[PDB]
DNA sequence: CTTGACAAAAGTGTTAAATTGTGCTATACTGGGAGCCGTCACGGATGC
DNA sequence: GCATCCGTGAGTCGAGGGAAGCACAATTTAACACTTTTGTCAAG
């Protein structure tokens, strides 16, 4: 529809855990060779979704 | 000045109630290509260009000429929406 | 931070009515760019739009055609002239812009004041409205020529100035 | 020299304080828009012709440009019978009404003037169009829908630069 | 064109060396020319015997002397090559063993100290720079009264920048007087009986003024031993560590007692002593010798703290603010503390080194890594506020920019925490830092420039030159003076009259503490030099200066730097005496070493042959770019055979002529409104001036490109551009750059590069298009140089670096960087900004065709008209007299020299208009012509206005409007006099470096930023213009609801919007209704990553969904 | 302003007051659930004041209340102008905690946004209007 | 202690090669080239693996790191997006698709059909000529004739009227 | 306040 | 039009090098270190 | 009452600015060949 109202509240863990596609498990960002995410990480393609569309 | 501004604000108790009326008048003369203007041949606004005199293409000029003449009808809950495009649709294809 | 915008120095222009402005042919192809394109595609300027866009990109490539057809494009149009900072709502103005040759935009004496503008290094800005809604805004509402009166005050605003008042009181 | 620098420093931290003083007045003033053509208030408030001096001890005319400031453009809250004028409720006051209600009161006829104010309207989250008045810009009465908020603020906050001189 | 000179006030000494604030500081901190045994403790000389020795408490690193080599590449080759002007430093030291007693000694390499030009500037990565001295509150000891409480003073000790912790004295209201020490307060009692104090020598000492010994006099810390309230203290001092003796001796030591932490500085140590009436044998609030700590300046603090709350005459407070108690960090100094703070850092290094690894078998050039130390010296020159690019427009642009100081940079003033006390004109300025110019604005009064007179003393100290008298009489004998010891004398003002040596005038104006009185001839004891020393450069460069009000002087002296050379640059008509020394001084141009005859001739060098037999060629820098674009080049100025004598002009530099500074042109000027073009500051111009080429300057623009190595594949610098014409790479050499002296327009290929194409599948229209046409896609595309919108000119230059070339290190990944030099020949245009040197600026408006600008009667045409209302509101009537003087020159044939405030008045002046009137229409009379019809009916309402005298001829009654400076002007439209006699003369105006060209910027679509995908901002990346909160009030209050949805949405971020608009205005069609913004998802999105849960709902409060189930589970 | 010579309506001046003077502090809980000295808006109290009078309640007794433009603009109902004004931190706290909603009533909750402010050519007075010649009117009617 | 996290050998080996070319640094009085640098590290090393070593070795600098006096400006006001299409790609893909569909108007009812299946115009990716078949239920053949037939009467229509060939 | 200090 | 021939490209499978991750090193070693005032001034809100 | 902690201070632009080594296992990746799809040429 149309958006009428903006609510803010406090985010349960429940609900913050509902909002993540995945745990990040590890610290690691892209890998430094090949210059593709690192899995678990904070750039994780599994996570987050696909750097290029629909691939 | 815009031609007639002192016109066209008397016409109207808000000021922004006239823009509302000349944008949405010309939208619809834009979305028909000025078939639908209530304009005589004498009156259509005319821009002069090199090879010579053509019909004005700024929509907005063309709703506030029209709405001077006093052949349109504005207000508020005049004709239903969808009504009044599907009639304009078959009058102006 | 906004699309279909730009800026220049300011000069003065006399010979300009109170809603219009001097806008320059080089900024005014930038700012009108898609209408242009549009315009370009409708005469025999260029085949479709993309071929348009490749003219535009060579300054040496550019015809004479095209500025003609600039002024077709702008016309009946206004355009936004904007200098910081915007203190009070005239700080913001409806033009109608007048391609000239050069590179700084021509400002009207008379809405000087309102603008807080001289002419010793001034710069503004020029925005487009774009759809029937801003073009019908800025020619009703925003229209130089239609604020004439201070809203803080309600005395005029645009009255006669330094060299236009040494004149009749001479 | 002294002193220039003490005015181009004064012009350079003022600006700052000036630009803050607007930022305020817009946040606070943002959301008042004439919302109605009236709110049906039957208060007011009378703006004063004479002002208390205290030197003299003795009640004198307050200046035109303050009195014009005060009534010109504002909606009659009473009706008004001033040398032979009746000016009727819920008419807007044009600068020949303020200029003859001064004249008025030079001849002890009247000592305020009951108009229509933004302190008593009652439209929420705004004022009202009877409240108002005129629209400064367009010596004619304010036409419903307009940010008086946003234009307020700017009124006051433009010449903050100017003030401090 | 023969000079005329004004004025009677008689300088004794020159002006001394403009750039020696920057020149003498670098040499007394490098030393690099005295010998190493002959080194005097300062610059990086004493930073070295700070640090040093080095002692592992039993290994000791003593350091024996330095040396600078020479550097490895000229000048010119760093500027090229993107490299640093630098020297290698080396150390002589030594590892001794003190078990053994063996000494090592090599010489190892410290790293590379960046060496000053000439001039007074530093190649810093190939780009010239300046750094700004520092102005801030000595160091030394300030008793400032309390605020809070009268009668009560606050005693400060402060040391050098991050150089010790400031220390605060206070009677507290108890009665007991308080120490406070980062931030924590404790009583004095208790560091004082640290200090071997006992209550006798305490009573003693500051017992004659009253109760106040008695308030420091408890008896309970008094019976205690010294070094339990030593631990006392350094409990109090860091409460939580364990308190121990050699963990609190260290600390205590360490805050107050510790030259390597704590530095009273010279400066400090000095005006400690004259303030206090000690004699420190260092520079430290106390010494530990013995075991023991000793006092030096805590009880000479007290006891004047005692004493100046008593009421003593002899003892007063101290104005910070003073330029006595103010001191300015040079360039040296400021190396010497980052040298310093970088060795602090390899002595670190070094100390845990010696302790770990091989100690028996151990070097110096081992031990010390040069690692911290060059980072130091690297971080202070790039990275530094102080260090500023140099601003090289002209060569007065340099010459100001380091002459410049600066109350902001590390350790300084903030911009907006400075108050009006730190940005006002003190007293003690005179003489010492300029009281006009500053940059108006945000930093009023925080940046100066130093005085034309004025030098930096050794201890940081401005002095400036005063004449001694005696008996009435003014000796030559001139001493530089510091305000502190300036406020002792009454100093008279350098325009008393003087009937020889002897002061004529019965009344002398002088000044006593800076309060301006008069005193008779023998109360004076000193003299100013000149007018010229109350201000800086750029000010002494305005004529007629006196009258001038402050404001507009600044704007006027202000811009002079912005001026930028002209191709035909002339030397102003009226001048104040400074042209020839700031040439001079600004290394700009080039002048004999000594007599000799030239030999050769050319504009790309010259050669001298001096009378000592030797050959100098001298090189011509010849259209070089400037930091700022402007090209500065330098044009012979002699021919061969030409005998020369020392300090001969040989080339002329940039902006000068005839070694005259020339930031402009002498155009002839009417001061009248002419048809709204003069309109708020508008200037209207003449055809004419563009016809015999004046105000037309030359521009450089570099435009770099770089080959790198990709993982793909090699990015190529190729003319094989896919997909492009012969007329696209007309221009372009074998090689794939523009060939030199190509004209290069916008959108024109400056270097053809090739890169490769990220692999990807191509989208299935192209793939049916490539399909339908038969062409296989390349892997290559084009990501060429091309000349950006608005720019262009003439390509005059390729400068081509490749990997492995000698002295160029390009960064890991590059394999070669081209770069184009594009100079255009600009001439002046409406929107280009002018100005004069008494504040008068603005932007051409109007350039006229010579049959339309008004013209003299004998038919010479203005160039320039001003419109006369700039003159009431903005008081600089000096340059309505320039104006007058400049008219009597034009008709005289010569240029006038006016020192300011000692030079041309109006009596002069006139004298000057009644000869240039002879020649003016005495010519005409011998022509055959009398008095025009015109003229006649002009003068008919001259009489009128009272401008001329009634019953005069017309002649005479010319000559009256000729000595006001105003003549009858012709309209060059209608043929028609105007009614009024016109101001017109000849004036000096500058071309101002602000051009409409440069400024001009539009865009429709371009680049978008990373996360909020608004447009980006600037010309250079084709952004766009911020529509800033007060613009979006601006809409609001018009009511234009649609037209600031638009601006929100539409065209910033509306990603699907903006996409759908540019589509829609293509296809002819009107834009679409707009959608939620981009900045507003990325606002939900920061919200919910800070655990807050933003829900935007319907009106029936169930959710709606903004991001289109891109973000639901 | 009248000093330094600036003409200025008592009207801006007046609007901004109004602000200032927005709201009230209640003295008497009296029958509702509000607290002795709590900070609410003047409408609010009065209309629930008239409320408990309909359903015949013992009415809240308020006391006028003074703030600064700071305040009065900070204490604001909607956080999201409240936000982006200053205080982020302590405004997006208390209204995360209180569930806040806000019914973008205002101009900068808005534009935050990029919605159709509720003013001039965005206001409901106007934004409605409809406008038709008298041939395509006359066929409707017909209808 | 690195954003870009770099393996424990990498990481020794880059240590090495710091340690060695501050060595080298003090012994020549000046920053050692690719080439002393990589001699001193030993066998296997040269001044191509040197700069690729220093190559991999850069930290990534921070986006928010202030330029200039005023803090006002920083690293990511001056970065493009370069991934989402600019309105201008997105444009001209629009009315590529519009030409495109045009001409594949002219093509027979059957062969448009082939074609765009082909090209992956209606599923998004390409059908082999079997699938193709499958699809319609014909042999491989017959697709690679009918695809040749309608692309070739593409070049004919565009030759004709040349209304194609600016989009490439 | 101090984290390594509260360690230590 | 389909059959078959026919082969180039693309797709599994093994597999060696190349790269990456993890464990271990035994005289004895046992509480850090940079900062450091033109401390920015001022109004508001909380607290004890 | 006062100490004490916290947030606030115009706009646009501009340019310049951009200190361990080893062994050993475990995983990943380039390198290779064989077969399988796909594409293509012929034929009738
Ligand atoms: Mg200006
Ligand atoms: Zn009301």
């Amino acid at each position: 529809k149309e958006v009428r109202k903006v609510r803010i509240a406090l985010a349960s863990p429940e609900k913050i855990r509902s909002w993540s596609y995945g745990e990040v498990e590890k610290p690691e960002t892209i890998n430094y060779r090949t210059l593709k995410p690192e899995r678990d990480g904070l750039f994780d393609e599994r996570i987050f979704g696909p750097i290029k569309d629909y691939e | 000045a815009e031609p007639g501004i002192d016109k066209l604000f008397g016409m109207v108790d808000s000021k922004y109630r006239l823009t509302v009326v000349v944008a949405k008048r010309a939208q619809q003369l834009l979305r028909h290509g000025f078939k639908n203007t209530v304009l005589e041949p004498e009156e259509r606004p005319k821009m002069q260009t090199l090879e010579g005199l053509f019909d004005d293409p700024n929509a907005v000029t063309w709703a506030m000429k029209e709405l001077l003449t006093g052949r349109l009808v504005f207000g508020e809950n005049l004709v239903p929406e969808d009504r009044l495009q599907k009639e304009m649709e078959r009058l102006y294809p | 931070r906004v699309d279909y915008s730009g800026r220049s120095v300011i000069v003065v222009g006399p010979q300009l009515k109170l809603h219009q402005c001097g806008l320059p042919k080089r900024m005014a192809l930038e700012l009108f760019k898609p209408f242009l394109l549009k315009k370009m595609e409708e005469k025999g300027i260029a085949p479709n739009v993309k071929a348009a866009r490749r003219m535009l990109e060579r300054q040496r490539d550019i015809k004479d055609e095209v500025w003609d057809a600039l002024e077709e494009v702008i016309h009946g149009k206004v355009v936004l002239l904007n200098r910081a900072p915007t203190l009070h709502r005239l700080g913001i103005q409806a033009f109608q812009p007048v391609l000239v040759e050069g590179q700084s935009i021509q400002l009207h004496p008379l809405v000087c004041e309102a603008f807080n503008a001289d002419f010793d290094g001034d710069q503004m800005a020029v925005h487009v409205p774009l759809s029937s809604f801003a073009q019908a805004e800025a020619r009703i509402q925003m229209l130089s020529a239609h604020n004439l009166l201070s809203p803080a005050s309600g005395e005029p605003l645009a009255k006669p100035s330094r060299d236009i008042i040494l004149g009749l009181y001479y | 020299s002294h002193g220039a620098r003490k005015g181009g420093a004064d012009t350079a931290l003022r600006t700052a304080d000036s630009g803050y003083l607007t930022r305020k007045l817009v946040d606070v003033t943002h959301e008042i828009v004439v919302r109605e053509a009236d709110c049906g208030t039957t208060n007011y408030i009378s703006v004063p012709l004479f002002q208390p001096d205290e030197v003299t001890r003795s009640l004198r005319l307050r200046k035109r440009a303050d009195i014009e400031a005060g009534l010109y453009g504002r909606v009659l809250a009473r009706e008004v019978e001033v040398l032979g004028v009746r000016l009727e409720e819920g008419r807007y006051l044009s600068m020949d009404d303020v200029h003859l209600l001064i004249k008025a009161a030079e001849a002890g006829e009247i000592q305020e003037v009951p108009v229509r104010s933004p302190l008593t309207c009652q439209t929420r989250y705004g004022v009202c169009q009877k409240c108002y008045g005129y629209d400064l810009s367009m010596a004619r009465p304010v036409s419903i829908g307009e940010a008086v908020g946003i234009v307020a603020a700017q009124s006051i906050g433009e010449p903050g630069t100017q003030l401090t001189m | 064109m023969e000079i005329k000179r004004f004025g009677r006030i008689r300088e004794v000494i020159p002006l001394p060396p403009l750039t020696e604030i920057q020149v003498e500081s670098y040499r007394r901190a490098l030393q690099a020319d005295v010998p190493p045994e002959k080194r005097e403790n300062v610059g990086i000389q004493a930073a070295f015997r700070e640090t040093f020795p080095i002692e592992e408490e039993g290994l000791v690193l003593d350091f024996l002397e330095y040396r600078l080599g020479e550097p490895p590449f000229p000048q010119d080759e760093c500027r090229e090559k993107d490299l640093t002007y630098q020297a290698p430093l080396y150390a002589r030291l030594q590892l001794i063993h003190k078990d053994t007693g063996l000494i090592k000694e090599d010489e190892v390499f410290l790293g590379h100290i960046p060496l000053m030009t000439e001039d007074g500037s530093f190649i810093i990565n190939g780009a010239d720079r300046v750094i700004v001295s520092q102005i801030h509150r000595s160091p030394g000891v300030y008793f400032t009264p309390d605020p809070a409480r009268p009668g009560r003073y606050i005693a400060s000790i402060i040391p050098l920048p991050k150089r010790g912790p400031w220390i605060d004295l206070e009677v507290e209201p108890n009665g007991v007087v308080s120490m406070k020490v980062n931030k924590r307060k404790f009583p004095l009692v208790l560091l004082l009986r640290v200090l071997g104090y006992d209550q006798e020598t305490l009573a003693r000492e500051l017992g004659a003024y009253g109760e106040l010994v008695q308030g420091l006099m408890d008896e309970s810390v008094f019976a205690m031993r010294p070094e339990e309230a030593l631990i006392r203290l350094f409990t109090l001092l860091r409460p939580g560590d364990p308190p121990k003796r050699d963990k609190a001796v260290a600390y205590v030591y360490g805050l107050i007692a510790d030259p390597r932490r704590y530095d009273l500085g010279e400066a400090g140590r000095y005006k400690a002593e004259e303030k206090l009436g000690i004699r420190l044998s260092g520079r430290t609030l106390a010494r530990f010798e013995d075991g023991e700590f000793k006092d030096e300046v805590f009880l000479p603090t007290l006891r004047y703290l005692f004493a100046l709350t008593a009421g003593v005459p002899g003892h007063e407070v101290d104005d910070i603010d003073h330029l006595g108690n103010r001191r300015i960090r040079t360039v040296g100094e400021l190396m010497t503390d980052q040298f310093r703070v970088g060795l602090a850092r390899l002595a670190r290094g070094v100390r845990e080194r010696m302790l770990m690894g091989s100690e028996d078998s151990l070097t110096p050039a081992k031990l010390v890594n040069s690692r911290p130390l060059e980072a130091a010296i690297r971080e202070f020159f790039s990275r530094s506020q102080l260090s500023q690019f140099k601003d090289e427009t002209n060569p007065l642009s340099s010459l100001r920019h380091k002459r410049r100081i600066s109350a902001l940079g590390p350790g300084g003033l903030t911009r907006e925490r400075a108050g009006f006390d730190v940005r006002d004109v003190h007293r003690t300025h005179y003489g010492r830092i300029c009281p006009v110019e500053t940059p108006e604005g945000a930093n009023i009064g925080l940046i100066t420039s130093l005085a034309a007179y004025a030098r930096v003393d050794e201890l940081g100290f401005i002095r400036t030159p005063y004449r001694r008298v005696v008996g009435g009489v003014v000796t030559d004998e001139v001493v530089y003076m510091t305000a502190t010891e300036e406020d002792r004398y009454t100093i008279a003002q350098a325009n008393t009259p003087l009937e020889g040596n002897r002061i004529a005038a019965e009344r002398v104006v002088a000044r006593r503490k800076g309060e301006p009185v008069i005193v008779s001839p023998e109360e004076v004891e000193f003299m100013d030099v000149s007018p010229k020393q109350v201000f800086s450069v750029n000010t002494n460069l305005i004529p007629f200066l006196e009258h001038d009000d402050a404001n507009r002087a600044l704007m006027g002296s202000n811009m002079q730097t912005q001026a930028v050379p002209l191709i035909r640059a002339q030397a102003p008509v009226v001048m104040t005496g400074l042209e020839e020394r700031v040439v001079r001084d600004s290394l700009a141009a080039l002048y004999a070493e000594e007599d000799g005859e030239v030999a050769k001739v050319d504009g790309n060098r010259i050669v001298v042959r001096y009378e000592d037999g030797r050959l100098v060629e001298y090189p011509l820098r010849r259209f070089y770019r400037s930091n700022q674009g402007t090209a500065l080049d330098q044009r012979p100025r002699v021919v061969v055979g030409q005998r020369v004598r020392k300090g001969d002009l040989l080339a002329d530099g940039p902006a000068s002529e005839n070694g005259f500074l020339a930031l402009g042109q002498n155009v002839l000027v009417a001061i009248m409104p002419f048809d709204g073009y003069n309109f708020e500051d508008a200037i209207v111009i003449s055809e004419e001036l563009l016809k015999r080429d004046f105000y037309t300057s030359i521009h450089i623009e570099r435009y770099e490109i770089e080959a790198r190595d990709t993982k793909l594949g090699p990015e190529r610098i190729t003319r094989d551009i896919p997909h492009l014409s012969e007329a696209a790479l007309r221009d372009l050499d074998e090689e794939g750059v523009v060939r030199i002296g190509a004209e290069v327009k916008p959108g024109d290929i400056l270097v053809g590069r090739t890169s490769f194409k990220g692999e990807s599948e191509p989208t299935p229209e192209e793939r049916l298009l490539r399909s339908i046409f038969g062409e296989k896609a390349r892997d290559v595309k084009d990501t060429s140089l091309r000349v950006p919108p608005g720019e262009g000119g003439i390509v005059v230059r390729t400068v081509r670096l490749r990997r492995g070339d000698p002295g160029v290190e390009l960064k890991p990944g590059v394999r070669e960087v081209v770069r184009v030099y594009v100079a255009q020949k600009r001439k002046l245009q409406v929107g280009d900004k002018l100005a004069n040197r008494h504040g008068n600026k603005g932007v051409v408006a109007k350039i006229l065709p010579v049959e339309d600008m008004p013209h003299l009667p004998d038919g010479t045409p203005v160039d320039v008209i001003l419109n006369p209302l700039g003159v009431p509101s903005r008081m600089n009537l000096g340059q309505i007299l320039e104006t007058h003087l400049g008219l009597a020159g034009y008709f005289l044939g010569q240029r006038y020299i006016s020192p300011i405030f000692d030079g041309a008045k109006e009596p002069e002046i006139k004298e000057l208009l009644a000869q240039a009137f002879e020649v003016y229409f005495g010519k005409r009379k011998g022509e055959g012509f009398g008095v025009d019809k015109r003229e006649v009916e002009v003068l008919r309402r001259a009489e009128k206005l009272g401008l001329v005298t009634p019953g005069k001829t017309p002649e005479e009654q010319l000559k009256e409007l000729f000595l006001q400076g105003k003549v009858v002007l012709y309209d060059g439209r209608t043929g028609e006099p105007i009614e009024g006699p016109i101001v017109v003369g000849q004036m000096f105006i500058m071309k101002l470096y602000h051009m409409v060209e440069d400024k001009m910027h539009a865009r429709s679509t371009g680049p978008y930023s990373l996360i909020t995908q608004q447009p980006l901002g600037g010309k250079a990346q084709f952004g766009g213009q911020r529509f800033g909160e007060m613009e979006v009030w601006a809409l609001e209050a018009y009511g234009a609801a649609h037209t600031l949805q638009e601006m929100l949405t539409l065209k910033s971020d509306d990603i699907e919007g903006r996409n759908a608009a540019y589509e829609a205005i293509i296809k002819g069609e009107d834009v679409p209704e707009p959608s939620v913004p981009e900045s507003f998802r990325v606002l939900v999105k920061e919200l919910q990553a800070l655990a807050l849960d933003v829900q935007t709902l319907d009106e029936k409060d169930n959710p709606v969904d903004i991001f289109e189930g891109l973000a639901s589970k | 302003y009248r000093a330094q010579g600036v003409k200025l309506h008592d009207k801006h001046i007046e609007i901004v007051v109004r602000q200032m003077m927005k709201y009230v502090e209640v003295t008497d809980p009296g029958d509702s659930r509000l607290l002795e000295g709590q900070v609410l808006e003047k409408w609010d109290v009065e209309a629930l004041n008239e409320r408990l009078i309909a359903e015949g309640k013992t009415p809240v007794a308020w006391k006028p209340l003074l703030m600064g433009v700071t305040k009065s603009a900070l204490s604001t109902k909607s956080w999201l102008s409240a936000a982006s004004f200053q205080n982020t931190t302590h405004v997006l706290t208390e209204a995360a905690i209180a569930g806040k909603k806000d019914e973008l009533i205002g101009l900068k909750e808005n534009v935050i946004l990029g919605r159709l402010i509720p003013a001039g050519t965005g206001s409901d007075f106007v934004r409605f209007t409809q406008v038709v010649d008298q041939k395509t009117l006359k066929a409707i009617e017909e209808a | 202690a690195r954003t870009i996290r770099i393996p424990v050998h990498m990481v020794e080996t880059i240590n090495k090669l710091s340690r060695t070319a501050r060595q080298l640094q003090q012994e020549l009085g000046r920053e050692p080239t690719y080439e002393e640098i990589a001699e001193a590290m030993g066998p296997g090393w040269d001044a191509k693996r040197v700069e690729e070593t220093l190559k991999i070795a850069q930290e990534p600098v921070s986006l928010e790191t202030p330029i200039g006096d005023e803090k006002d400006s920083f690293y990511g006001d001056f970065i493009p997006d370069e991934h989402l299409p600019s309105p201008v790609d997105a444009a001209t893909q629009s009315l590529l698709s519009e030409e495109l569909e045009k001409a594949l108007s002219k093509l027979s009812e059957r062969e448009a059909m082939v074609l765009k299946l082909r090209k992956g115009l209606i599923d998004g990716r390409e059908h082999t000529l079997e699938e193709v078949g499958a699809f319609f239920g014909v042999t491989r053949e017959r697709i690679r004739q009918i695809e040749n037939k309608a692309l070739r009467k593409l070049k004919y229509h565009e030759s004709r009227t040349r209304k194609l060939r600016d989009f490439l | 306040s101090d984290p390594v200090r509260q360690y230590l």
